[PDB]
């Protein structure tokens, strides 16, 4: 019989997931994981937040596909710069893009530039040990920060920030952000959406979390749950139980405990909506930013492409951070790859890259970045799926295929030289002593050349 | 295991299989290497819902009271029905002996979106 070589680009939870479904859908078939990275699982490592290292579980399993036989890793391999896609094509049977949504969405407004104007995901890879992110240094040194959306990621941001230091001691935080985060004099946070909180775009866990998170307390206004009562008793089973949760936290007086609690509590967290950053305003001496001009909006032009539109009112809100977690989109890394820009996602047939061939996608360069890892496990699934349904069909290049024989030899003859799954083996092994001292899971190694020592490399 | 539990995969198949009381279903799907898609990814810790299962009725009704813990990620699951748990938080019990639980299929692809 034949004996599939497949190509996944992007070590994060799509591509181990695709890899993981072809492993055990198909017993001759095989999996080489590229990563630009040096180390693998993408936002596993790098975005889900240090104090949910239970979500950093599935990195067990993925471990456990990488260490089968019929798996290789390719770390330091950039694809499309170190290797291009045509030529991945050339080496494999079949290729997936995995490489999630680098971008970040800009907001592109006057003074978004200004010190202490951060993307949320490049704060997050601060703490979370990205490296690209580690002189991030943000000036904590201000008493309110605003971030702009209400997603999940804005929860995490302001949840790190709000945190007892103390609590994030022992967790895989980098030893520097701790440090930062010890010294912060940020004490209240506003997430604002444009939108109303029927629109709120986090989940009731990370929701429940911030509303006992300990030593602070809840800023909700009761008036933006007003006539909204009859429409929550009607909403789906996913959305209903967490409005309850935001209109009871928002409406109903708390018990004596909570509201002493409360009142004991020494930073607060709030949600604002229907406000649309319109300009960051900069301080006296314009060198950094001291808050942010939101304009009113309404709820006007709906239907599918329904959005909020500024009424003309505006409203300044002081603050010395801002960050901005909204959203993000994937990026073109071949031109040889076709790229939707407006909906930030490489064109796709339920998994088949449009006019491509032996070229498939998964994650979040498929659908979007709006799926948690279970979403993105169950898509990459069905990804990995259609790719061994035109497998069996015959619609793959037939024979030979060198696959990595063919790209080792290249990327040697271009000076690259790949980070293997044991490699990482050698990286983890040290992260984890690292974290043997301070009793933490690990002490994440940041410095790219240090890491390349240690493997030799 | 002391006792039979019968798992119905997404692909009709059918599962049969003993664990030992005590051990939540996802102890005995790891443990006894069932291939069920992506079952279990958190390793039971409430983080996921991947080792959703639906349970029988006439079992569902004395099943431990479901926390609010287990319902935050139960409303992120697909193929939700009214006897549904998530599976690493059902420790076996005798009278579990012979069940069948379901593994939820459908269509999901409305989660992808
Ligand atoms: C701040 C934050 C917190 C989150 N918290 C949670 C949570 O608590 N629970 C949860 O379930 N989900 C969470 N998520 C979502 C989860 O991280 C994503 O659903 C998941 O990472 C999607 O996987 P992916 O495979 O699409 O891409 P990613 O994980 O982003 O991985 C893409 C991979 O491709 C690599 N890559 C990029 N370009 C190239 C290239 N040219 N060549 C080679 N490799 C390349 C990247 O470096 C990366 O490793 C969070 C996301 C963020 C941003
Ligand atoms: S295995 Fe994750 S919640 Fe049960």
């Amino acid at each position: 019989e034949q004996t599939p070589q497949i190509c996944v680009v992007g070590s994060g939870p799509a591509g181990f997931y695709t890899a993981q479904h072809l492993l055990k859908h198909h017993s001759r078939a095989h999996v080489d994981i590229y990563e630009k990275q040096l180390v693998p699982f993408g936002l596993v490592r790098f975005g889900v937040a240090p104090d949910h290292p239970e979500v950093k579980n599935v990195i067990n399993t993925f471990t456990q596909t990488a260490r089968s036989d019929r798996c290789a890793f390719y770390g330091n391999v950039e694809v499309g710069r170190d290797v291009t896609v045509q030529e991945l094509q050339d080496a494999y049977h079949a290729v997936v893009l995995s490489y999630g949504a680098e971008d970040h969405q800009a907001l592109d407004i006057p003074g978004e530039e200004l010190p202490g104007v951060f993307s949320a995901r490049a704060f997050v890879g601060w703490y979370n040990g990205l490296p690209e992110n580690r002189e991030l240094a943000p000036d904590l040194s201000c008493d309110t920060a605003v971030i702009l959306g209400q997603g999940n990621v804005a929860l995490d941001v302001a949840r790190i920030l709000l945190t007892p230091p103390d609590h994030l001691e022992k967790t895989d935080i980098t030893e520097a952000a701790l440090g930062a985060l010890r010294q912060s004099r940020v004490k209240t946070v506003w997430i604002v959406g444009r939108r109303g909180p029927l629109q709120v775009a986090f989940t009731i866990k990370e929701l429940r979390e911030m509303i006992q998170l300990p030593g602070t307390r809840p800023m909700l206004d009761p008036a933006d749950f007003l006539g909204l009562q009859d429409r929550i008793k009607e909403a789906a089973r996913p959305r209903k139980r967490l409005m309850e949760l935001l209109l009871r936290t928002a409406t109903e007086k708390p018990g004596v405990e909570e509201a002493a609690r409360r009142a004991s509590a020494s930073r607060a967290w709030g949600l604002r909506f229907f406000r649309s950053p319109q300009q960051v305003l900069p301080s006296p001496d314009g060198r950094r930013a001291a808050g942010i001009r939101l304009a009113v909006t309404r709820l006007e032009g709906i239907g599918e492409a329904t959005r909020a539109v500024p009424t003309g009112d505006v409203e300044d809100l002081p603050c010395g951070l801002v960050l901005s977690s909204i959203g993000y989109k994937s990026r073109p890394i071949d031109p040889s790859v076709p790229f939707d820009p407006k909906l930030g996602v490489v064109p796709n047939m339920e998994g088949r890259v449009v006019d491509v061939p032996g070229l498939y996608c998964s994650g979040w360069v498929k659908r979007g970045p709006t799926g948690v890892i279970t979403t993105t496990m169950t898509d990459s699934f069905l990804t990995g799926q259609i790719l061994l349904q035109d497998l069996k069909a015959g619609h793959l290049p037939s024979g030979p295929r060198p696959g990595s024989a063919f790209i080792k030899a290249l990327l040697d003859s271009r000076g690259v030289w790949p980070v293997s799954f044991s490699d990482w083996e050698k990286l983890d092994a040290e992260e984890v002593s690292r974290g043997q001292a301070s009793g933490k899971p690990r002490e994440k190694l940041l410095d790219p050349q240090e890491m390349l020592r240690l493997l030799g490399h | 295991d002391k006792i039979t539990v019968h798992f119905i995969n997404r692909d009709g198949e059918t599962l049969t299989t003993k664990g030992k009381i005590g051990d939540s279903l996802l102890d005995v799907v790891v443990q006894n290497n069932l291939d069920i898609d992506g079952f279990g990814a958190c390793e039971g810790t409430l983080a996921c819902s991947t080792c959703h299962l639906i349970f029988e009725q006439h079992i569902f009704e004395k099943l431990e009271a479901i926390t609010d813990e287990e319902n935050d990620m139960l409303d992120l699951a697909y193929g939700l029905t009214d006897r549904s748990r998530l599976g690493c938080q059902i420790c076996l019990t005798k009278a579990m002996d012979n069940m069948t639980v379901r593994v939820p299929d459908a269509v999901s692809d409305a989660r992808e979106s």
